[PDB]
């Protein structure tokens, strides 16, 4: 609990200030474990103290997962993702399909989140990735 | 079945993400029912009034 | 907090089947 | 502001875990300046993020602060006070009388909350109060 | 209508007891409308002939005894004249200070003035009858 | 209804275009229900003959050209039969099969199936077509 992510706080800090920009408000509540979206964290914001702050403190952060706490857990429910690409039902899809889904459909994401995801990810000699495995890693926690 | 599917999944990624950087660095709700007690004060008069008219016809 | 949801909860309950006692009887009331 | 508000939640915190019990609430409310009534404090808990919460963190303090604002400052526009028991009209009341006042009449105060005022408020060696410089004292802020 | 709690207020002492004469405020003071007339009746009908002060056990038996002319008093809600039959709607300044200052429990003409001060008063002298009575109830 | 957003999804590749073959599944994406007939007719007025794929512009000048027959197929909110004439309110299990899967642009009797799970069936063995119609599209 709150000793790891006081670390884990107090590692966002850069400056030392003991407040971390309100841009990394997202970036801190997923580090802790927590799923959210982008959206919801702009919808949380929308409280007149947070609203107008440049930075946040430890304490501020802490009541903001309290008043949210409900719609926050909701998110670490998944274990289950899809597929599309895999028609014939090998389990297995290739990197370039896996790029296409995550960069080309929904919320889009870049190639650099891409290739951070692929450092943690086997991917065989082929070039190829078990996506019952793969979705097994990213919901390990 | 799919795009919504998509959408979770890329929250989830985000999020898994951001959990990898924080390991290297009362007044408002009280005007609500104030006024809800009064719109089931007014329409319990409505349905009584309703079964009088009922019973009449 | 959380001694307060409870009722209101149950109150917005009360004026939904209650709005669905008024419609019918207003239905029987038309066919009368 | 905050700073001395902090280092007063600070000091209403005890065992140093952040966080100070419900029902001191008020007592916190009163020391950062202002004038509410038990009664506002119990309509004030009725949120659906404090009435289940058996302690309260600053952050949560504050964002409560925040909404209920306008009815919160509206508590320290009073400077007069009444009195009754001066008929003659010489501006001065017995210890005696202002101890009835006090305990027997609208809101009841005890004793000892009494006694607790009596030491910071002028009595001459006769043992009455210029009520309108102990009006002046009670508002003094 | 007893309270405890409105006794509580005329009693300053603590004594459990309030003076004879404070007992039409009290009874003013709970609801109850009574003229000075129904007060001194009331008092005159016990033997309270040397009794300087009053508890509270005899002030709820005096109220029970006298429930019904006690609770007539607060029956009334409207206050019909009988000082217009033309039906104008208004009355003089000057009969409505004849009918407070010399008719009945007469009013003193300085109580009469302060319900006369924002009073409106037209050209001919003359004042809304149902709004003064509004006004003067209402608050 | 036109959506490029909708295009850059049947679009996997960022190529641009989308496999003429996918036409009607794109109309049907959009929101737009088109027959499989409709949806060739429209492939046929047009000289893309020897075309293999479909870029945004040529679907957006389909869709223009073809406007009033493809915005028919989504006015319709309610769905009579002409199946029933009793008026009994349900309709055989294997009528509704054999309209389903003999006439028109015939089901499969896997997608039939499909339908049929979860469809409540009575002693006589017929359903409510009314409340299975409603099960199929509001969904």
């Amino acid at each position: 609990q709150i000793a790891e992510f006081k670390e884990a706080f107090s590692l966002f800090d850069k400056d030392g200030d003991g407040t971390i920009t309100t841009k990394e408000l997202g970036t801190v509540m997923r580090s802790l474990g927590q799923n959210p979206t982008e959206a919801e964290l702009q919808d949380m914001i929308n409280e007149v103290d947070a609203d107008g702050n440049g930075t946040i403190d430890f304490p501020e952060f802490l009541t903001m997962m309290a008043r949210k706490m409900k719609d926050t857990d909701s998110e670490e429910e998944i274990r289950e993702a899809f597929r599309v690409f895999d028609k014939d039902g090998n389990g297995y899809i290739s990197a370039a399909e896996l790029r296409h889904v995550m960069t080309n459909l929904g919320e889009k994401l870049t190639d650099e989140e891409v290739d951070e995801m692929i450092r943690e990810a086997d991917i065989d000699g082929d070039g190829q990735v078990n996506y019952e495995e793969f979705v097994q890693m990213m919901t390990a926690k | 079945r799919t795009l919504k599917a998509i959408v979770y999944l890329q929250c989830c990624y985000r999020r898994m993400m951001a959990k990898r950087e924080l390991k290297k660095l009362m007044n408002n709700l009280e005007i609500t029912y104030s006024t809800e007690t009064e719109k089931l004060r007014s329409d319990v008069e409505r349905l009584r009034m309703s079964e009088e008219e009922a019973k009449n016809a």
